[PDB]
């Protein structure tokens, strides 16, 4: 099959500058390449079609280039409406076996913002019904790349938790994220000290906040 | 000697079948030899009848040795003999369209009359015979009248209308009043 | 140009068959094929079959060659897509789409392969698990946060508003995570004033729609 | 090439089976050379349902352009050809020679009007297997051609004091045939699939179809320099091979040109239980065996 390359997997535009997106694909497919934009929670919206045509009701400012198999979408100036992941789609092969990248996604470049940590031991309803779910919080910051690791009474765990990260925030361009540690009550009670350690950029050393249980 | 009756409005399916089941040229045309329709080996021909807009064939049939003149919307004048030439050969079939309603659309009272028309094709004897929901039963000609009508006709009238020894038949809703005395 | 509205969300046990619809309205059916293109959580598009829909003809995805099916009834102007024997991976959001291809009634055909009209899509989750309303417990709390533990639901989605819709500001729901027990977890999170913990009062609303339940729960310091 | 003295043979030009052959020839010709990107065919009978055969493949764009085929004697066979310079092609020719094979038949395949054929040798021939049944296709044969230009852009180019010139050498043929106080009219089709309701044609590899309704507009024995055919070329058709649909690629080529000779016509005759003296002529054909016909009517085979 026609394999579809795209080029970042992330582009960090500050915002009112140019951004250039690329896409390969594995053979030619001539000018049967088209672009899509797509927000989180909704559909894709057909940008380009035959590599540089414009669809209806897309900006001037967006703009496809190439044949064959190397294209390039260009955004002339980043409005705040097109941050959004983007993706190619070749359409040349008879029968049709129609292929997309894998997406670019275009965030927002802003200064570094180092996270506040937050941490959160389990309520005692929760408890009360077995389990114990321990909550790490990165609220606010930038870029979205953080470590977060779990130390209970220092030993360091593993396999025990899981993350979650936010769509970059509309007002201040920053991310949070949540990691949660889950533990049987049982285990939970066999152990005193529970921290979160947190790695980024904006921090000189690495941050921990922790509670002893009780 | 064949006898298709239509229904005012409806679709008929006319046949004609070939010996072998193969696709072969064929031709309808009516009594005064004016041509409704064939085919120019895999292509559909549709002649200078006025029942060109509304005449079809089932070329998926082709291929198995049938033929059919298929008439949708059915009109009084399309009543007519059409004939099917088929390998030097001609099946005849005559078409009788009838179409029948009351004499208004609108809701009626208890005690009013209800009178069916029946429209005829020129030189057709159809008797037709017309039953209510309650089983009230009336027969006639080109026009049925019932003087009085009762609460209990209100609904789904039956009409058949017998020509040719074949029957056709119309299903016509009425609406009569309940009132409180 | 036409809008095309989808089918709503379907939970299925896996070695079902589900079958999707999406209505067509505002132009002529025919001279428009429609394509359906499904995207797994986290996971970028995939290409799964397209209808010529004059033609009545429908291809399809090497991968899903098979058990997809894509019919068309031109007497409803309605697309629907069909896929057999489902597997926990085929969860996805489903999405239609289309685009015109000419006077198709009157032989042109484009036979266009890009996507200009999209539905708002259909997910579809595929799993062992039943479903079943979350357990919603407190994250109690210059700047303070706090929050509401949403756990052990099924299926997605799960909505969440503070104050009945009254607190918006410093809000973070985050996108749920699939435990290793096939049931989905989330946390919402504000940051508020400090030196409201003593007199504003906080209640996060849960609402899950596919077991109907509607949780509030009070977070205090 | 070799005359036959004194030797008088029977033709029919309507039951000859070289036409039966060169027609299973040409859609061999055609199945292996232009290929649908989607074939759809009908298959029913059994159980009650019908059901819908479906062949896609990748269909190359490619350009069409007939080359002449000839036909020599099968194994055990002799070809006759009839030497009668103006021949029905139905009866008796006593002017006949044995040939080793036909003249070269470039196979065009068209609608209304035959292209690229040959001419009759002395005046405007016309054929039909019974004149008196209005559903039998006329094959006109034109002693003269006339040029037909078309541009994929979307129209044909006739000369119209050509085209009227051969109007009015058809209209006397046919009332030579129909009688001479008959008045001649000729009509758009009345109807029927668009291949057959247009005259179509493939040229570049794609398929035309365009309205012929101004050349058959117009009454005999009661404009513009150029007569301009609407054109529009169309990727779903209806098949002549067989009762199938096909779909093609749109075209490539923003240069598409052909020129071709009109060397005749396939009409049919209203006809009809009419009192009035007039007949009502409109273009016609469909069934490619006509075309073959138009060319073969002058040859059989026999067996030696
Ligand atoms: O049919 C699978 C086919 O689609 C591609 C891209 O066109 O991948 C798509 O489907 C994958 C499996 O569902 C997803 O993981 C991927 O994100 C999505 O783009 C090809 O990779 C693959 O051959
Ligand atoms: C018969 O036709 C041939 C042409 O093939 C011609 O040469 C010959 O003169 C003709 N015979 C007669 C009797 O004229
Ligand atoms: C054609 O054949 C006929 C006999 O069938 C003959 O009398 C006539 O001369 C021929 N036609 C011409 C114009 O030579
Ligand atoms: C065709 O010509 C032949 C003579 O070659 C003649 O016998 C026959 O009757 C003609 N047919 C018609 C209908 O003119
Ligand atoms: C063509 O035939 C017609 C009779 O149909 C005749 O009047 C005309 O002179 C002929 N033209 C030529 C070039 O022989
Ligand atoms: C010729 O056609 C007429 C008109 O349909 C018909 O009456 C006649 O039988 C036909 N002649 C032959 C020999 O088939
Ligand atoms: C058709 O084109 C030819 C050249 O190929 C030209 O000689 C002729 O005049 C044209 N005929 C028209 C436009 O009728
Ligand atoms: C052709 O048409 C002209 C008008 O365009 C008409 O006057 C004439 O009678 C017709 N005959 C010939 C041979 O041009
Ligand atoms: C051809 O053009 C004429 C005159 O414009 C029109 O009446 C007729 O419907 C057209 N025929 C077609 C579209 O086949
Ligand atoms: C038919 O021809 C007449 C004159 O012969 C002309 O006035 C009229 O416009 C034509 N009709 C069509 C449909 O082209
Ligand atoms: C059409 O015939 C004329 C006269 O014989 C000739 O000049 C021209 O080359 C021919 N055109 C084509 C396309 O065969
Ligand atoms: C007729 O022949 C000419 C010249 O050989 C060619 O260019 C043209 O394509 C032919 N027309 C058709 C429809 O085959």
């Amino acid at each position: 099959d026609i394999v579809m390359t795209q080029s970042p997997a992330t582009l960090s535009v500050s915002p009112g500058e140019r951004a250039t997106l690329s896409c390969r694909a594995s053979e030619s497919v001539s000018s049967d390449l088209a672009w899509y934009q797509q927000k989180p929670g909704q559909a894709p919206r057909l940008l380009i079609y035959g590599a540089s045509t414009r669809a209806t009701g897309v900006p001037a400012r967006f703009s496809g280039s190439g044949s064959g198999a190397e294209f390039t979408l260009t955004i002339s100036s980043l409005q705040s409406e097109d941050f959004a992941v983007y993706y190619c789609q070749q359409y040349n092969n008879w029968p049709p076996r129609y292929t997309f990248g894998q997406g670019t996604r275009l965030e927002i470049k802003r200064t570094v913002a180092a996270p506040s940590v937050f941490i959160f031991p389990p309520s005692d309803e929760q408890l009360k019904s077995g389990t114990a779910s321990v909550v790490c919080l990165l609220n606010n910051f930038y870029p979205r790349e953080a470590k977060v690791q779990w130390k209970v009474d220092n030993a360091l765990q593993s396999g025990n938790s899981q993350e979650s990260v936010t769509e970059q925030d509309s007002k201040d361009s920053t991310y949070s994220l949540s990691s949660t540690l889950t533990l049987s009550k049982a285990d939970y009670e066999k152990h005193k000290v529970y921290a979160c350690e947190v790695t980024h950029q904006g921090l000189s050393s690495p941050v921990t906040k922790s509670f002893n249980r009780g | 000697k064949k006898v298709v009756l239509g229904k005012k409005g409806d679709t008929v399916e006319l046949t004609c079948t070939a010996s072998q089941k193969k696709s072969i040229q064929f031709h309808w045309k009516n009594s005064n030899q004016i041509k409704i329709l064939g085919n120019q080996g895999s292509f559909l021909t549709k002649g200078p009848s006025k029942l060109n807009d509304r005449a079809d064939s089932r070329r998926s049939l082709w291929d198995q040795g049938n033929f059919p003149l298929i008439i949708k919307n059915l009109k009084i004048e399309d009543s007519d003999t059409y004939i099917c030439e088929v390998e030097d050969q001609k099946e005849e079939v005559q078409l009788l369209v009838f179409g029948l309603t009351a004499n208004s659309d609108t809701h009626l009272l208890q005690g009013q009359s209800l009178t069916l028309t029946l429209e005829s094709p020129p030189g057709s004897s159809p008797s037709v015979q017309c039953r209510s929901p309650r089983g009230k039963n009336i027969q006639g000609g080109k026009t049925l009248s019932v003087s009085q009508l009762e609460l209990q006709d209100s609904g789904t009238w039956t009409c058949t209308v017998l020509q040719n020894q074949k029957k056709v038949e119309f299903k016509i809703d009425i609406v009569v009043l309940a009132f409180q005395k | 140009e036409v809008q095309l509205v989808e089918s709503g969300a379907e939970v299925k046990k896996p070695g079902s068959s589900v079958k999707v619809s999406c209505k067509a309205s505002g132009d002529t059916f025919i001279r428009y094929s429609f394509t359906w293109v499904r995207q797994a959580p986290g996971q970028g598009l995939e290409w799964m079959g397209r209808i010529i829909t004059i033609l009545d003809v429908a291809h399809y995805a090497p991968h899903l060659q098979g058990r997809v099916t894509i019919t068309a009834d031109k007497s409803t102007s309605t697309v629907y897509l069909e896929l057999r024997n489902l597997r926990s991976d085929d969860t996805a959001v489903y999405f239609c789409a289309g685009v015109y291809e000419g006077e198709a009634d009157e032989g042109e055909y484009d036979n266009n392969g890009f996507l200009k009209h999209w539905g708002q899509g259909t997910l579809v989750t595929v799993s062992s698990a039943s479903t079943k309303g979350p357990s919603v417990f407190p994250l109690a709390p210059g700047t303070a946060a706090l929050g509401c533990l949403v756990k052990d639901y099924f299926p997605e989605p799960v909505t969440v508003s503070w104050n009945s819709g009254a607190l918006t500001s410093g809000v973070h729901t985050f996108p749920a995570v699939l435990q290793s027990s096939g049931l989905y977890s989330l946390s919402s999170v504000v940051t508020v004033p400090s030196s409201s913990l003593g007199t504003q009062t906080y209640i996060c609303n849960v609402n899950h729609k596919p077991s109907n339940t509607k949780v509030d729960k009070k977070v205090e310091p | 090439e070799v005359v036959l003295v004194n030797v008088t043979e029977n033709f029919n030009m309507w039951k000859n089976d070289m036409v039966e052959q060169m027609h299973e020839d040409i859609i061999s010709l055609w199945d292996q050379s232009l290929k649908p990107c989607v074939k759809l065919c009908p298959l029913c009978v059994g159980a009650g349902s019908c059901n819908t055969s479906v062949i896609t493949q990748a269909c190359p764009k490619v350009s069409f352009e007939p080359i002449p085929i000839h036909y020599c004697a099968p194994a055990g066979f002799a070809i006759l050809k009839c030497n009668n310079k103006t021949f029905n092609g139905t009866g008796p020719c006593t002017n006949v020679s044995t040939v080793q094979c036909t003249h070269g038949i470039r196979p065009v395949v068209s609608s209304q009007l035959l292209l690229n054929g040959s001419l009759a040798e002395e005046e405007v021939v016309i054929r039909s297997v019974n004149f008196t049944d209005n559903a039998k296709t006329i094959i006109v044969q034109l002693n003269t051609s006339v040029e037909i230009n078309c541009t994929g852009a979307g129209h044909c180019n006739i000369a119209r004091a050509k085209w009227n010139n051969t109007l009015k050498q058809i209209a006397s043929k046919l009332r030579e045939q129909f009688g001479n106080n008959k008045t001649i009219i000729f009509k758009q089709s009345s109807g029927g699939d668009p291949e057959i309701v247009t005259h179509w044609f493939n040229c570049g590899g794609e398929f035309f179809y365009c309205n012929s309704t101004q050349l058959f507009n117009s009454t005999w024995f009661n404009g513009s320099d150029t007569i301009t055919l609407p054109c529009r070329i169309k990727q779903i058709i209806n098949m002549w091979q067989k009762v199938c649909k096909a779909m093609y690629a749109p075209p490539i080529s923003g240069q598409i040109r052909c020129s071709s000779n009109i060397t005749g016509l396939l009409l049919t005759r209203d006809g009809g239980n009419s009192n009035n003296e007039s007949e009502i002529f409109r273009p016609g054909g469909g069934d490619m065996r006509d075309n073959w016909r138009s060319e073969l009517y002058k040859y059989k085979v026999v067996k030696i």
